[PDB]
Formats: C-alpha cells, structure tokens, sequence
C-alpha cells in the first residue's frame, strides 16, 4: 500500500528520463 | 466534458492507447489501423509502440516492480492505477516523456495481463488511463497539439546511439 511511493518514483524518474534524453536528441 | 470540450482529443487518446496496448498484449503488429483517432491516431501509434516500448527497455526492472505492487486482478484495477497516477503525477511534471511512460507501464502490465488470459480488464485499462489523463491535463494536451505534437517531437529516433 504505502511502499508504492518508492514504485511510483521509478515511474516518475522513468518518464522524466525519457523527455530527458528525448529532448536533447532533438535540440 | 467536465471543462470544456476536452473529450476531441479524448476520442482519439482512448483508442490510440488502446490499439497500442492491444498490439503490446499480443506481441504482433495486429491491431488494426485506427480510423477513429484519425491521421493523429496512425502517427501517434507508430510513435507509442517505438517509443512506448523503448521505455520499457531500459528500464523493465522497475515496471516488474511494480507489477508485483499493483494489485490487478478485479474490476479495482482500474482503481489501483488511478491510484498510482495520481501519485506519478504529484510533483506535477507533465512532461510529454512522462505520459509516454504512463502508456509504457499500462502496456507491460497489459501484456502480462494477456497471458494471465484478464483481457476483459486491457481493454478498459487504456480507457482509465487515457480518461483520468485528459480530465487532468486538458490544457496540458492542447499546449503540443494533442497527440500530433507528441508525434512530431517523439517521432524521431535517437541521434546519439543508445
């Protein structure tokens, strides 16, 4: 129950990785 | 709908998210071409299943993790995920790359939702996903132009290698 915060962070980081890497892909 | 007229571009995420999940839980390229979300919706697909499952690759450990967390297995499912987008969306980072990663875990429980044979759930998963999604982020969505923006900066693929 409450031990999904530290799962939702990954999920979290995971997505901001990807804009991340996808945004200086592009510029 | 709830605020304005968010549900156009409803439309098309329900079923582009859908025919990406369907295509993901079955492993094949056989979902059909999408005529409901429009030219946006083939654009976007091309877009989720690369994209979507390139999320996946490098970091599958984590949507392994919490597969093992979400408490899928009746209809409460589509509960357990509102519950945790609520939580992933908390520190309010609606970076396009997020969303995609939203579809990416959806996707993967979706696949193994498929072997477990609870199809009656993958479809409506997408549904909840793409519901809460628009309900939230109606502005979000219209400031990319939807999904044809997130096609545009998403449909091209790395440039670095890797």
């Amino acid at each position: 129950p409450a031990d999904l915060k530290d799962e939702c962070a990954q999920l979290r980081r995971i997505g901001d990785k990807v804009n991340l890497r996808q945004k200086l892909l592009n510029m | 709908g709830p605020l304005g007229s968010e549900d156009d571009l409803y439309r098309q995420s329900l079923e582009i998210i859908s025919r990406y999940l369907r295509e993901q839980a079955t492993g094949s390229k056989d979902s059909k071409p999408l005529g409901e979300a429009g030219a946006a919706g083939r654009r976007a697909l091309e877009t989720l299943r690369r994209v979507g499952d390139g999320v996946q690759r490098n970091h599958e450990t984590a949507f392994q993790g919490m597969l093992r967390k979400l408490d899928i297995k009746n209809e409460g499912d589509v509960k357990s995920f509102s519950r945790v987008m609520v939580h992933v969306f908390k520190d309010g980072v609606t970076n396009w790359g997020r969303i995609v990663t939203l579809i990416s875990f959806g996707a993967f429980v979706a696949k193994h939702l498929k072997s477990v044979n609870q199809e009656s759930f993958i479809e409506p998963l997408a549904e909840t996903i793409t519901d809460v999604l628009v309900r939230t982020k109606r502005d979000w969505l219209v400031k990319q132009r939807g999904w044809d923006g997130f096609v545009e900066f998403f449909h091209v693929q790395d440039l670095e290698g890797g």
